[PDB]
RNA sequence: CAACGCGAAGAACCUUACCUACUCUUGACAUCCAGAGAACUUUUCAGAGAUGAAUUGGUGCCUUCGGGAACUCUGAGACAGGUGCUGCAUGGCUGUCGUCAGCUCGUGUUGUGAAAUGUUGGGUUAAGUCCCGCAACGAGCGCAACCCUUAUCCUUGUUUGCCAGCGAGUAAUGUCGGGAACUCCAGGGAGACUGCCGGUGAUAAACCGGAGGAAGGUGGGGAUGACGUCAAGUCAUCAUGGCCCUUACGAGUAGGGCUACACACGUGCUACAAUGGCGCAUACAGAGGGCGGCCAACUUGCGAAAGUGAGCGAAUCCCAAAAAGUGCGUCGUAGUCCGGAUUGGAGUCUGCAACUCGACUCCAUGAAGUCGGAAUCGCUAGUAAUCGUGGAUCAGAAUGCCACGG
């Protein structure tokens, strides 16, 4: 019998909003009949930007944001979820 | 599993899973031989090193898989994956190993590109 | 920016959304393999003859807060400048400074 | 000289003015519409003592929070319509009510600045503040009047700190916010910091 | 110093601010007001183009129904516009001393007073760090800590990653059943405190050494820059007082230019060779990016590439090959099997367009250079040196820059 798992993917750039999500998700699947097989961290997207400081000159002087990005695989604002029904 | 003593080894970026067994000095590298993997000795001494003064040099069977760096990187990591190995062996190995410093983890690893800087530390020349 | 260097930039946006279809298609002629040599000529011709503007090459990338041409990001959208006033504000989300 | 206080905090101990999660492509134009909605809202609520207008986007939609002092004054629908149209996008409006006012870095520099657009002298704008703070609970405050000052030739910097301002200690609540008075003489920048006591524990 | 691979994280056009020429003045852009036309859509002539005049289809919304909108166009004058000037009128931002250990205040005391004291002194510390002394006693900004990362361990979980023990395969494949071990990934914890021992010192601070320990005395690196100094930089990111220009210092377009070169300097890259070149064989990374994107495979081409065709919005697919290394030959130490400039010729690719002025490929051409005066720069350890690799900007264009490992 073809297989339906629901692969969830949980992306955001806050760890803990993410980790709110895979509670309430989990939480649910095993509040109703449901196993989760779940939460898996997938690794941590780090984009990276070197952005001058100053408004003229003065290259040396820099400023280093970053934005990561966390994902969570559960397998049954702010978050981005993608139920997969495969 | 068998009498499979087994032991991580890290160095630089490379990480050594080492498995050992009683044997007859089988040294295997990513299912290639010791020599087969590292070509230049230095690497299969250092490997051997901890092994040797155990004096367990041909009375072991080493399976180890190891990931990552380089060649000296996967040596080193594979040496202090055998160390850890041995003392999962003998508990009371310890002095001997941890006395030749093969017991500490090597924490030194690459010092990070600087803005301003062309490398960690080498500044620009200046006139 | 100038207040014409920034209507020049709205044009030629407006001028490649038009055009587009036409000349990806024209540009689509100049090109095919198996087409006519002929027919590639008539192609080449009416791509020299649509607006300039309607080329997408002919756009630059400008700050969306101010219109600063030099210094772009395309993850924001903004200058340098305006990237950093914003994260440090606290107004692009994720972005914060980063050491390692 | 000096990294922008909420944003070495970022994390620590200081939450986001936009929470939404975008992959590239969308990531841009969000930023723009986020820039279109705090520049209107801004430009409506001068009036209304707007202090941090917090842009959600929960799914396909715009939450705004305008956090101010004066959620009377806050239209609503109108607003709400408003928001919608730039987002382009179905835009909800809540409202928080700054409780203490005077304890907010922003408008106490959005006060500072009418004060000295209506000619006020910049020492007793600045000075009061510190006061009104520093008895409504302030660990501590500090405010920099910068620029022609009392129309000075010379454009000088003056500050009067009470209590701590500890910048460099990053488990500090320290609030901070620039205004800028505009007047017959040039611009004159109010910077605001108020440390509301170390938070431990983390954000 | 703290300008000179700096603004510029990428000048063919665009960018662009400049120039020459052609063009327009309520205007390229904005609000207001009135009237007209939906918007738009072809297709066409002229022109370098901007624009102008001709050409068809469409003419919907919202209904008070002379109405809503909205867009287009023209007219009105208020206004618009200015990368014009002033950074010595400013805000904001930045460099610098320098992550140097300082800079200060309240109260008290001393002095006619400017002021002093605290903050000095004895030790100590990376540190105004700490401890003793002491008319000072307290406090603030700095120091340190709190943050990120990296060393080791545990716990929770296990796919797109893993493969110890598992059985079954394939030309090989973790291939695939299966496993949750391990590497790893990521959430939560543990750990380092001079805590412990010995010695030293004022029994102080602390210092020297030892044990344990992945780690030892701030473990390593990053972030974090006191009060101020230089009327330091930036009115050209933006903002802004004033000033100035408003048929022009505003606006549109086309072609030039910013790429010019007698030369000087700054910063780089590549060399001068055998610790090398060259051919062949063969091994080990980290990090990152990707939808008008990254492009597998196949076929074609010497090749750039082109056909052509998957997969992948990504621990899945792709970029993608690590290179220094190792193994074996060859060169035989010289202007060479060093070096790669320059130029001729034939191309590919991006783009409306590569003449000025792109990159790349192929063929040939094979310059300077034989380790560099005085002088001067960087570096104290996973550092320097060397080796490749990725990224932003980006149609195309990286010896720069940011970053990653060997």
């Amino acid at each position: 019998m073809q297989n339906q798992r629901i692969r969830i993917r949980l992306k955001a750039f806050d760890y803990k909003l993410i980790d709110a999500s895979t509670a309430e998700i989990v939480e649910t699947a095993k509040r109703t009949g449901a196993q989760v097989r779940g939460p898996i961290p997938l690794p941590t997207r780090k984009e990276r930007f070197t952005v001058l400081i100053s408004p003229h000159v003065n290259k040396k002087a820099r400023d280093q944001y970053e934005i990561r990005t966390h994902k969570r695989l559960i397998d049954i604002a702010g978050v981005d979820v993608q139920i997969s029904l495969g | 599993a068998e009498n499979q003593y087994y032991g991580t080894g890290r160095r630089k970026s490379s990480a050594a899973r080492v498995f050992i067994k009683p044997g007859s000095g089988n040294i295997v590298v990513n299912k290639r031989n010791l020599d087969e993997y590292f070509g230049r000795p230095t690497a299969r001494m250092v490997v051997q090193q901890p092994l040797e003064l155990v004096e367990l040099t041909d009375k072991l069977d080493l399976y180890v898989t190891v990931k990552g760096g380089g060649i000296s990187g996967q040596a080193g990591a594979i040496r202090h994956g055998i160390t850890r190995a041995l003392m999962e062996y003998d508990e009371s190995l310890r002095p001997a190993l941890r006395a030749a410093g093969y017991v500490t983890r090597d924490a030194r690893c690459v010092e990070r590109k600087k803005v301003g800087l062309r490398k960690a530390r080498r500044r620009p020349q200046f006139s | 920016a100038k207040n014409s260097m920034k209507a020049r930039e709205a044009k030629r946006a407006k001028l490649v959304a038009k055009f587009a279809e036409k000349r990806s298609a024209l540009k689509a002629i100049i090109s095919d393999v198996n087409a006519s040599e002929e027919d590639r000529w008539n192609a080449v011709l009416k791509l020299q003859s649509l607006p300039r503007d309607s080329s997408a090459s002919r756009q630059r990338n400008r700050c969306n807060q101010t219109g600063r041409p030099h210094g772009y990001l395309r993850k924001f959208g903004l200058s340098r400048i305006k990237v950093r006033e914003a994260c440090m504000k606290g107004e692009i989300p994720g972005l914060r400074k980063a050491s390692w | 000289q000096k990294v922008h206080p909420n944003g070495i905090r970022l994390g620590i101990v200081k939450p986001w003015n936009a929470t939404w999660f975008a992959n590239t492509k969308d990531f841009a134009d969000n930023l723009d519409g986020d820039f279109k909605v705090r520049q209107f809202l801004t430009g409506e609520l001068k009036k209304a003592s707007l202090s941090r207008i917090v842009i959600e986007r929960p799914a396909k939609s715009i939450r705004v929070t305008i956090h101010t002092a004066r959620p009377g004054v806050v239209d609503v629908e109108k607003l709400r319509a408003a928001v919608a149209k730039i987002a382009g996008v179905p835009a909800q409006i809540n409202i928080a009510e700054v409780r203490k006012p005077e304890l907010d870095a922003q408008l106490v520099g959005d006060s500072i600045a009418s004060q000295l657009e209506r000619r006020v002298m910049f020492r007793r704008a600045m000075k009061r503040a510190v006061q009104n703070a520093m008895r409504l609970g302030a660990k501590g405050i500090k405010v920099e009047v910068s620029g022609r000052l009392g129309g000075a030739e010379i454009a000088r910097s003056e500050w009067y700190r009470e209590g701590r301002v500890p910048l460099h200690t990053l488990r500090a609540d320290i609030d901070y916010a620039t205004s800028s008075a505009h007047t017959q003489y040039g611009v004159i920048g109010i910077k605001t910091w108020i440390f509301k006591g170390e938070i431990l524990g983390g954000m």
